[PDB]
């Protein structure tokens, strides 16, 4: 029980941490629904689109009940993410690192050990959810070298290695 | 048989691009967040240094 109340506490404080990193005023205790996202994968998770709706679905009917000035509550907003946070880390435990390695080697059946950046980025501009060119070109740069390969386990490594302190 | 491969191959796909999609995004947001903290950091420092 102890240990559980622990982790309790770590994910109140991490969720008020990233609440106050994008506080819109410091000590307003308030963060813009634009932000809402942001502060939400900021909080240590990466959730898929239809979480982020989800997320924010959930937010917006909590404040429906308060005056609807635009901003979520500390309140609201630590209730919500400590709870998606504590359903992610229960559910599965993040080894992201052999996930994302899986998931990359689901697009290399060889084996080869590298993906092709542009086939890679053709399969992703048609398959799951859909990301902007931006976001590709952004992705591209960061993660294909010189020579246009994609060395997925060094990349689902700096892709776990995000500064996630756990 | 081509067919029924081609599909799980694609549904296998389907799900690893959602992933990937998912935690490229959340890598982008937390560099964005690193770099805005270590941009008021800077501000805080330079004015607490006058």
């Amino acid at each position: 029980m102890s240990k559980l109340n622990d982790k309790h506490e770590r994910v109140r404080a991490r969720v008020r941490e990233a609440f106050i990193l994008f506080e819109h005023k410091e000590g307003s205790r308030l963060v813009d629904f634009k932000d809402v996202p942001t502060a939400v994968r900021a909080c240590g998770v990466n959730p898929t689109a239809v979480q982020m709706t989800h997320i924010l679905d959930q937010l917006a009917a909590l404040n429906a009940e308060t005056d609807a000035t635009g901003y979520v509550g500390l309140e609201n907003f630590e209730l919500v993410v400590c709870n998606f946070l504590i359903q992610q880390e229960a559910s599965l435990f993040r080894d992201d690192y052999h996930t994302l390695l899986r998931a990359f080697r689901a697009f290399d059946p060889d084996g080869r050990g590298f993906i092709d950046a542009e086939s890679f980025k053709s399969l992703l501009t048609g398959k799951g959810e859909a990301l902007s060119e931006d976001e590709l070109a952004k992705m591209m740069t960061v993660a294909a070298d010189g020579e246009g390969k994609i060395w997925y386990e060094d990349y689902a490594q700096r892709l776990a290695n995000d500064g996630r302190t756990i | 048989d081509q067919r029924f491969q081609a599909a799980l191959l694609a549904v296998r796909q389907n799900h690893a691009a959602r992933v990937i999609q998912s935690y490229w995004r959340g890598f982008k947001k937390a560099r964005e967040a690193a770099k805005k903290k270590a941009k008021k950091l800077e501000k805080a420092k330079a004015a607490k240094k006058k």
